[PDB]
């Protein structure tokens, strides 16, 4: 505990130090410097860190300058001081593996600055960090980094055995530079979901996987993204504002997710923001949750989603006597095995004949539920028997047969 | 006041009768070194395993969310109970570290809450998991058949299916539906008319291990994730077959989403 005592001491020492109004930024770089080699010495030998980073300034603010990426920024390879150890330089690259996970982009820089240490993934690293501007000849770089917006993004791209996510938010950054039409400095000014969420307007023809892809590069937080997902469909229903055709359009949309329960949740939450009179639009709405709910099987949601149904029955869809759109709902009911709250409505609201529509039935269902419905709703009328069991009804004409001939025998 | 003990014995005394006391967080996590500074064996008891108790419950309690470290103190130092109520909340994924935690810290951690102990809590924990339903408050006799209303009790438009479920009313106890009864406190409504909390006391554990009816219907998804944590894994298998052939006669029956079952 010697050397973390030491660590929590160095670390105490800036909780105060940055409480100072004149910061002797230099003179806290050695305690810096320290805290990093007193880190690497307890991986070589290898509450508490709760505390130190309950008081830890090691994202100081002016210790993250923008100059600590300058040009030269790092040590050139031929800059590599031979003051490391035999494991000291692995165990600082391990680290730093988790750094370049971290992303801090000036601490590993000043860190760098302070330990010199010559990790020529660190020198990609640079060249990138500043290449995102691209503010140097491609000539004028490092003899290993002197060696088409993509080209930078792919030029080494996987020469990164660590830290590629790095080389990911390059190229991101690229594309969205290249798509958009702005300096490196504009665009990198703009909020992750604020671009996410320009993103999601766009109707360009092929940005939707590109879209996506800077959508895994950002790898910001999965309840933004269903956030925004939810909002860019109502954002494109409202604009709406073949019937087989569109679907294809709704679900290529909710493909963007991760794992669809979390969209469904969220297209559930955005489906009470309806219009005032979005009837239309709300249909392929609330139809849509279906389709998200079904495929994964929770089973309250569905329950939820069947209330939501006879909801839009009652509340909206008897008032509106929408009854195209209503037959559509029916269709995509799913639970259309669990349909009683219309099934006598449609006989009842002269679809009993009209349920023989034709090209209406692309997968042969509909009239099969037609013969259902014969079979138990509406038992009796033959004619629309017909217009949709053969056998049931040489069953029921046999026993009639049979009990005329019973009844003279009686 | 520890020092300024009268009796050598006062001292052992009081360090003993402390920590029963219905301690605090920062209490027990002094109060446990405390009596460790100089008691060794004075009294061994079942005392030393009852520190134990609490010796890598703290780490247990200790790998969760800041916001879930709250709830946690709820039962931090019962740590069989522990992994259970983690089991309980339908949050799996915390799990996942607890579990792994428990099989690093076993190290000859004579607690009694031995790993195969631990099989048993989660092969329990997934029979009822992936368990597929197949002028005063109402007893449990007083509640209505679930059979005995074809139509819910209040709403008396959605029958009674896997898909159209109900729920039993807390007012009266008739098969009221949970669309028509969406309140929480004749045959009136609910309007007319939820995780573990666990303790140290095993009365309202067995209350609530009796009660805690996971209300998602049974999603395999769940039935997965937590098997896939314990460790008898042709067992685990074994289950999961036997669990199947459980649900195979139940498709027959008439309330049910056939397509989806």
């Amino acid at each position: 505990s010697s050397m973390e005592e030491r660590h929590l001491l160095l670390t105490l020492a800036g909780h105060w130090l940055a409480q100072e109004d004149v910061v002797p930024l230099d003179k806290l770089e050695e305690l810096e410097k320290q805290i990093w080699l007193c880190r690497i010495t307890q991986h070589t030998l290898g509450s508490f860190d709760s505390l130190a980073s309950e008081f830890s300034f090691s994202k100081l603010a002016a210790l993250n300058t923008s100059k600590y990426l300058e040009l030269n920024s790092l040590p050139s390879k031929e800059t590599c001081e031979n003051r490391l150890d035999w494991k000291e330089q692995e165990s600082l690259n391990f680290l730093i593996g988790r750094l370049l996970d971290d992303g801090c982009v000036h601490e590993a820089s000043r860190v760098c600055r302070y330990f010199h240490f010559y990790n020529p993934d660190v020198a990609l690293v640079l060249h990138c960090r500043a290449l995102a501007s691209g503010e140097a000849s491609m000539e004028d770089l490092h003899p290993e980094i002197h060696a088409e917006v993509v080209t930078n993004l792919e030029v080494l791209t996987s020469k990164c055995l660590h830290g590629k996510n790095y080389c990911r938010q390059v190229l991101c950054l690229y594309d969205l530079a290249k798509e958009l039409g702005c300096s490196y400095t504009d665009v990198a000014a703009q909020d992750g979901e604020a671009m996410l969420r320009k993103i999601l307007a766009s109707q360009q023809p092929d940005r939707c996987k590109r879209a996506q892809a800077f959508i895994s590069t950002q790898g910001l937080k999965p309840d933004t993204v269903a956030e925004l997902v939810a909002e860019e469909v109502t954002r494109e229903l409202l604009t709406s504002s073949n019937p087989t055709e569109e679907s294809q359009t709704f679900l290529q949309l909710t493909t963007l997710c991760q794992d669809r329960t979390l969209v469904g949740m969220k297209l559930l939450d955005k489906i009470s923001s309806v219009p005032h009179g979005e009837l239309s639009c709300t249909t392929e709405l609330l139809i849509l949750a279906h389709h998200c709910f079904t495929l994964t099987c929770h089973m309250e949601g569905i329950i939820r989603v069947l209330q939501a149904a006879h909801m839009l029955t009652d509340n909206h869809l008897a008032p509106s006597e929408e009854y195209g759109l209503v037959v559509r709902l029916l269709t995509g009911i799913g639970r259309y095995n669990e349909m009683t709250y219309i099934f006598d409505l449609l006989h009842k609201k002269h679809y009993f004949e009209v349920l023989m529509r034709k090209k209406l039935d692309p997968s042969g269902t509909l009239k099969t539920a037609l013969l259902d419905y014969i079979k138990r709703c509406r038992p009796g009328d033959s004619e629309k028997h017909n217009m949709i069991m053969c056998r049931e009804i040489g069953e029921n004409h046999e026993a009639a047969a049979r009990i005329q001939l019973k009844l003279i025998e009686s | 006041l520890l020092r300024r003990i009268p009796d050598p014995t006062m001292c052992l005394e009081v360090t003993e009768q402390s920590l029963d006391q219905h301690t605090s967080l920062a209490t027990s996590h002094f109060l446990a070194n405390y009596l460790t500074t100089h008691f060794y064996g004075q009294l061994t008891a079942v005392r030393h395993r009852e520190i134990q108790a609490l010796y890598v419950g703290s780490k247990i309690l200790l790998t969760l969310p800041e916001q879930h470290r709250a709830s946690y103190s709820h039962l931090s130092s019962n740590p069989l109970f522990m992994l259970e109520q983690l089991l309980m909340n339908m949050k799996v994924d915390w799990a996942t570290v607890a579990v792994q935690t428990l099989q690093q810290l076993l190290v000859g951690q004579e607690i009694g809450f031995t790993m195969d102990e631990v099989d048993s809590l989660l092969s329990r924990y997934a029979e009822k998991a992936l368990d597929f339903p197949y002028a005063t408050p109402p007893a449990r006799h007083q509640w209505v058949p679930d059979e005995t209303e074809s139509i819910c009790m209040v709403c008396c438009r959605e029958h009674f299916t896997m898909f159209n479920r109900r729920h039993h009313c807390r007012r009266c106890g008739r098969l009221v539906c949970s669309s028509c009864s969406t309140k929480k406190m004749a045959r009136v409504c609910d309007q007319c008319y939820v995780e573990w909390i666990l303790d140290l006391k095993e009365e309202e554990n067995e209350l609530v291990r009796s009660e805690f009816y996971y209300e998602q219907a049974p999603s395999a998804s769940l039935c997965i994730a937590i098997l896939n944590l314990h460790r008898d894994s042709i067992a685990c298998g074994h289950q999961l077959i036997e669990h199947c052939c459980r649900l195979s006669k139940g498709l027959t029956n008439p309330e049910v989403d056939a397509g989806l079952l």
